[PDB]
């Protein structure tokens, strides 16, 4: 059956091939063998072993050459012979990639055939210069919209999403991939996301749910979804955003749209410093190694919005940091910081106080956010990061503040927190939203008793389309209100308050 | 010169060559090993005996092939420098990577220089105006000064140099440097593309601020000398145009940390936290070659991104020495939405002598430094029980001083768009005045809201009215 | 076995080809690792401790370090002065200064 | 430089020994004479197989050094050079391993090409030769380039073949190609 | 439809434990020389073809 | 008045003030100014010292100020851990206190 047809592939395999030069394996242990010859071996080659497992020669010494393993010690043994495959470390990269688990290797892990790929493509390379850079200004609508107003994001931003463990911090992303699906299955190339989604360090159970609650959403036919399990060895978790990336830069540099999410970067490093340490190379500030700066910094930066000349490319970068229980001070934290533009720090203390998402609003910055943002998404968001940032002084000296004018905003800024809310895996779309911040904003929403602002969220939005979702309609196409839209939906935001 | 060896060790990117020559190249001299890539260049730096020199790898060490032939280039690599230097981008080799061709020069310097003597100096005592009132305050910039901010991103560092860009150097006459380190990528080409609108390059007009850009995406070792190739260019201008130059350097915990990376690969035994042995040493070559000698001032800034705010790291405290002023940017002050973020009781100058800016705004510093210390000294008080638990006399103090917090919060014109607030310039004049009044709490009578984001003291009065309305 | 100081091979070469440092090396010696500021020589077989030796380069380096192999000159100079290979002539002075 | 730039664990000293008897043109003559110094070493037992580890004074060190040359009336003079360096630095542990590595090196000069046709059990002479011969044929083997081949026992490898020389090798082994089928019938 | 997949894949591990057969098999016979004497003139002219 | 680790520009400022003070005529100056070798910085005080003894040898009164002794210390650990002796707690070497006490 099947079978017949896999005996066909065997029947397929023979080489008759002559090995250019091998080495035999010396004192190993430690992810590293110590190989003696491989004279002629280019530097980051991949080495195959007769164990059938690779690893990339790292350091070229006067007369030996000394290969990390990716993969299993076990596997490898003492005096072995290590062929040389030729090549720099490359992965296929290509069209057919949607829709496929793969784990770092490009093997396919997912089980539906081997990978379809139209090259590889080397594991590092350079990001592209300042003159293929051009500034961003197409959004990325994650349908939360406190990450949409209190941060938006754009097409090729670097962004960073840090907080505090398994908080469902994955939830976020998810959401974000989830709300572009409608512009995703879009026919329009520019509004089309290829999502990959890096899970590093990660269980493999977990990994698991994750891929069935996308195929569940139905949401894997745009997206990849790359594995780097924690059972998968510590050189492979190390290559496995570099590789990631690779594969994001091949639609990039198709030109089209995508978007990245690395999941943790913060378990890199924790590979990476394991891996500095079995190479004996000293440790550096909190142990993890001296070119842990290095290492997050060449990643990171092969994320950008190229410019129209160099083909519009965008691949937009979330990478998703876990804090040791906060206190955003820690090294791998701060390194982070300082590459990324933006910041969404997640409070532990309002996701156990029930803000779901807990998008702290002290802590969540976005230093490019507004060039991205929708003239609609800047017209209706007046303020509303110094607004609530008024709620917060306010709320900060309450418990003194009896000042009226304080009550004001402070019923204004709890009610507004209400709106915040979002139910994860549900997300709002984009012309919805607009109506939202319109009501909130200019205040129509003191009209709202707060314990009832959940129904009138889903009532407002039901009347509004059922009265004119000419409007939204309207403000779906136009991305800005006119005078008139603007007072269509003051009017209108007016007549279902009252009702 | 054919002067020649091979490579006998790639481990990282200090690679190893054997000079098959018994001619052997100087310590500090440049070879090329010529690949399929172009070029590679590497900068000798110890010679490890038996014709093995150990060299710094500028640029990328992937796909190196043992035994591959070098060929050496002879001394220190020697930029180009010019007015035709003036608006190019350059990389660390010198290829102008904003490609307005190859850039003909007159006069091509060597990177590594020797810094002025202790004969050649002459000593600074002119202000230079900001217009940010905490600045003109606390620490006001001078003409030739070596300025220093402090704190990492968390602060925004590139926002705060951006301010002093657009207000100082468009008042600037002379030539200017920007010369950035390990600047991440989108931002250094906002600043291309911003200092293009503002005319300050212009690629068809004249240009006369000059630049170097040096992205973190860069191997360590090539971003290392980042900053040496900077100085170059920049003592053309300060000496052989002999016009008054300034200089950003952003961000020389990147110069720091690039060293901090090489040493171990090096063969150095790494001294406390990682840093290098010879961390003062070089810190030290680099900041003597920013000097305003008697041929020329140099106004520099320079930009630390302190590892998680610890200035006991070594590489901040070693920094310390090097500046004659100093606003330290804190985290804290951030999160109380204060921009300008700088920390108040975390600001020096030797600018601050009662000589130089008069007595009266020594004084007036004086009284605004007690208050601030008393404020901050009560805040275990303040925490631990009400502010109507304190003393008659401290609860005025307190009040008066959460205005003075509020009122140092002055719109950033640069972050127009992020502060979302129109920015303001405020003379240094006209601040000494504004925080006259506040002191003798003329016009605290009004909302300490009122303070928050505004400008001069009018400005206050109005918005007080505004927040009455 | 263990790394040697003499391992050097062009000081070992001389052993094999029964060529001996002389006792030229009892007052000269010659440079062979360099780099740091910091220059190990081998020779100066006399050599006071805490002596000033002065360089060929022409820089003076104060001699800290004193080993059956090497004797560990720290430069006051400059390393792009600096060659390996060198030639070094003691001073013969522990250091001193000018007083008055 | 030298031909072949071994660099060992005291093969400096090997290398060392080459270049400056290459100049002398005496390295065959060397090589001889180290040979039959080292061979009489092998077949002193007491000493020198039994305290080939060192454990020995300067002076005693120097006492056996004295006793191996009184052996020899024709032992070059770089060799007891080398000798002397051995004893100054007190090594005798790596006296075969710069004899192997001198060998290489002369075997180098003298252009001899070594090889291994590793297989499960010891095979044919026919196809010894006949492989020799081909190897020699091909370029892989170098004119002005001798051919050392040497048939080993690998029974580590069970079935299939590698050929080996010149650090270059065709390797159709039974068990990689074993391995492959398996792993492509676990596909 | 998940029985029968997995019986397919039932089927792959059975004839796994067929290939192991067939490697007693070879390892058996004497064409564990024949067949090695194939491999031998197989690398000659392999090596002829450099 | 010795200053070591120091830059030109603070010596400078040093200096410009004794002038204007008058007191430079009484007053010497080491100087090892943060450029300068790390050996040389290490010297610095102990050649600082030899200068004073001069004056105390003389019979006359001097005072000495030490700026700044921490300086010494980096220099010191540069030079040793260049030199390869095992360094002490917190990198500075292990007979630190041995030059300083001296």
């Amino acid at each position: 059956e099947v079978s017949s047809i896999l005996e066909e592939r065997i029947k397929g395999v023979s080489d008759e091939a002559n090995l250019n030069e091998t080495g035999r394996v010396l004192a190993v242990g430690d992810g590293i063998a110590r190989v003696f010859g491989l004279n002629n071996i280019q530097a980051e080659e991949l080495v195959e072993f007769s164990s059938g497992v690779k690893g990339m020669a790292l350091n070229l010494e006067p007369g030996q050459v000394g290969i990390v393993l990716f993969g299993s010690d076990r596997l490898v043994k003492e005096g072995e012979l290590v062929k040389r495959t030729g090549n720099i470390v490359d992965v296929p990269v290509g069209p057919g990639l949607l829709g496929r688990v793969v784990d770092a290797l490009g093997n396919p892990i997912d089980g539906k055939g081997p990978i379809d790929a139209a090259g590889r493509s080397r594991a590092q390379v350079k990001a592209p210069g300042i003159l293929p850079r051009r500034s961003v200004h197409e959004p990325v609508q994650t349908g939360l919209k406190a990450v949409d107003a209190l941060v938006p994001i754009g097409r090729g931003q670097r962004e960073l999403i840090i907080g505090d463990r398994q908080t469902g911090k994955t939830a976020v992303a998810l959401d974000t991939i989830l709300n572009q699906k409608r512009w995703n299955n879009g026919s329009d190339e520019s509004k089309k996301l290829y999502c990959v989604y890096v899970a590093v360090g990660q269980k493999r159970s977990t990994v698991a749910q994750l891929v069935q609650t996308l195929e569940q959403h139905d949401a894997m036919k745009y997206s990849i979804i790359v594995a780097a399990t924690a059972s998968e060895a510590a050189p492979l978790q190390y290559l496995a955003p570099f590789t990631a990336a690779s594969i994001g830069e091949w639609f990039r540099d198709n030109g089209k749209h995508a978007l990245i999410v690395y999941d943790d970067l913060s378990k890199q490093a924790v590979a990476y410093r394991q891996l500095s340490l079995l190479l004996r190379r000293p440790p550096g500030r909190e142990a993890y190694p001296g070119d842990v700066f290095y290492l997050h910094s060449r990643l990171l930066e092969r994320a950008a919005k190229l410019s129209e000349k160099e083909g519009s490319g965008s691949l937009t970068a979330l990478p998703v940091i876990e804090t040791q229980g906060g206190d955003v001070s820690a090294y791998i934290p701060t390194n982070v910081i300082s590459i990324t533009d933006g910041q969404i720090f997640l409070e532990a203390e309002l996701f156990y106080k029930g803000i779901r998402p807990a998008i702290n609003v002290g802590l969540s910055v976005s230093r490019v956010g507004s060039a991205a943002q929708v003239k609609a998404l800047k017209q209706v968001a007046g303020s509303l990061k110094l607004f609530l940032a008024q709620y917060r002084e306010v709320a900060a000296f309450a418990q003194s503040d009896l000042d009226a004018s304080t009550k004001q905003t402070l019923v204004r800024g709890e009610r507004l927190t209400q709106l915040l809310k979002q139910n994860q895996y549900s997300p709002l779309a984009t012309e919805e939203q607009v109506p939202l911040i319109y009501a909130g904003v200019n205040g129509h929403l003191d009209g709202i008793e707060l314990s009832r602002i959940g129904e009138f969220e889903s009532s407002f939005l039901s009347y509004l389309k059922s009265n004119h979702n000419e409007l939204l309609t309207e403000i779906r196409e136009k991305g800005e209100l006119s005078k008139e839209l603007l007072a269509s939906l003051k009017s209108a935001t007016e007549s279902f308050v009252a009702t | 010169t054919p002067i020649t060896g091979k490579v006998t060790a790639v481990i990282g990117a200090i690679v190893d060559v054997h000079f098959e020559q018994s001619e052997l190249p100087a310590i500090l001299n440049a070879l090329e090993i010529k690949t399929p890539q172009g070029k590679l260049v590497l900068e000798v730096a110890q010679h490890l005996g038996e014709n093995t020199v150990r060299t710094i790898a500028m640029d990328g060490t992937e796909g190196l092939v043992r035994g591959e032939k070098v060929l050496d280039t002879g001394g220190p690599i020697s930029v180009p420098v010019g007015r035709e230097t003036l608006g190019r981008i350059i990389n660390v080799i010198g290829e102008p990577i904003d490609e307005r061709g190859p850039i003909k020069s007159k006069l091509r310097k060597p990177i590594h220089a020797d810094p002025p003597s202790f004969a050649e100096q002459s000593t600074s005592a002119e202000i230079l105006e900001t217009g940010i009132k905490v600045v003109d305050l606390l620490a006001p910039y001078a003409r030739g000064g070596k300025i220093g901010l402090f704190g990492g991103a968390g602060v925004g560092k590139t926002v705060f140099i951006q301010e002093l860009i657009n207000n100082i150097a468009k008042a600037h006459g002379g030539f200017s440097v920007f010369t950035g380190v390990g600047e991440r990528t989108r931002e250094g080409n906002d600043l291309y593309r911003e200092m293009k609108e503002t005319g300050v390059i212009n690629l068809e007009g004249e240009s006369k601020v000059a630049l170097v850009f040096g992205q973190m995406n860069e191997p360590p070792g090539a971003r290392a000398r980042v900053a040496l190739t900077g100085l170059t260019i920049a003592e053309y201008f300060r000496d052989e145009e002999g016009q008054d130059v300034l200089l950003f350097i952003d961000n020389i915990f990147r110069f720091t940390q690039a060293g901090s990376e090489v040493s171990a690969l090096l063969g150095r035994i790494p001294s406390a936290v990682g840093y290098q042995p010879t961390l003062a040493t070089d810190m030290g070559l680099l900041q003597e070659r920013i000097t305003t000698t008697k041929k020329g001032s140099v106004t520099s800034v320079q930009a630390v991104y302190v590892p998680a705010d610890d200035l006991t790291d070594p590489a901040p405290a070693t920094t310390f020495a090097h500046l004659d002023a100093t606003t330290v940017l804190s985290r804290g002050i951030s999160e109380l939405g204060i921009y300008p973020a700088v920390d108040p009781l975390d600001s020096k100058s030797r600018l601050l002598d009662a000589a130089v800016v008069g007595q009266e705004h020594y004084d007036v510093a004086s009284k605004v430094q007690e208050t601030l210390q008393t404020y901050k000294s009560l805040q275990d008080i303040i925490a631990i029980l009400g502010m109507d638990e304190l003393s008659e006399q401290d609860k005025l103090t307190v009040e008066r001083a959460r205005k003075i917090q509020r009122f140092l919060s002055q719109p950033f014109a640069v972050a127009e768009v992020f502060t979302g607030i129109p920015g303001k310039l405020v003379r240094l004049k006209d601040t000494v005045a504004s925080f006259k009044a506040v002191l003798e709490g003329k016009y605290d009578n009004i909302p300490e809201h009122a303070f928050y984001m505004v400008g001069g003291i009018e400005d206050v009065v109005a918005k007080a009215e505004k927040l009455a309305a | 076995t263990k790394a040697q100081p003499t391992e050097v091979s062009s000081i070992l070469e001389e052993r094999i080809k029964g060529v001996s440092d002389e006792a030229n090396l009892n007052e000269t010696g010659r440079v062979l690792a360099v780099g740091d500021g910091i220059a190990r020589v081998f020779g100066l077989n006399n050599i006071q401790a805490e002596e000033l030796v002065e360089f060929s380069s022409g820089v003076k380096g104060m001699a800290l370090n004193l080993e059956p192999g090497q004797v560990g000159i720290v430069l006051f100079g400059s390393d792009r002065l600096v060659k390996e290979g060198e030639l070094v002539k003691r001073t013969g002075n522990i250091v001193d200064v000018p007083v008055g | 430089p030298p031909p072949v730039r071994l660099f060992g664990v005291e093969g400096t000293y090997a290398t060392a020994l080459y270049q400056a008897a290459a100049k002398n043109s005496s390295i065959d003559a060397a090589f001889q004479s180290l040979q039959k110094v080292e061979s009489t070493v092998k077949k002193n037992p007491k000493l020198g197989h039994l305290l080939l580890n060192p454990a020995l004074s300067l002076k005693d060190r120097n006492s056996v050094i004295d006793a191996i040359v009184e052996t020899h009336k024709n032992l070059d003079g770089y060799v007891v050079n080398l000798l002397k360096v051995l004893s100054e630095n007190n090594r005798l542990g790596c006296f075969e391993k710069i004899a192997s590595d001198f060998g290489v090196l002369n075997d180098a000069h003298n252009g001899l090409l070594k090889g291994t046709v590793t297989s499960a059990e010891p095979l044919d002479p026919k196809s010894f030769k006949r492989i020799e011969k081909a190897l020699s044929a091909s370029k892989l083997v170098g004119q002005g380039k001798s051919l050392k081949l040497e048939n080993v026992v690998k029974p580590e490898i069970k079935g299939g073949l590698i050929v080996e020389l010149g650090d270059k090798t065709v390797d159709l082994s039974i068990s990689t190609k074993i391995q492959k089928l398996n792993k492509v019938l676990e596909d | 439809v998940r029985y029968e997949a997995s019986l397919r894949q039932l089927e792959q591990r059975q004839l796994a434990k067929s290939v192991i057969s067939r490697v007693q098999s070879e390892l058996g016979n004497p064409k564990f020389q024949e067949k090695v004497l194939q491999q031998s003139i197989s690398e000659i002219e392999q090596l002829l073809s450099k």
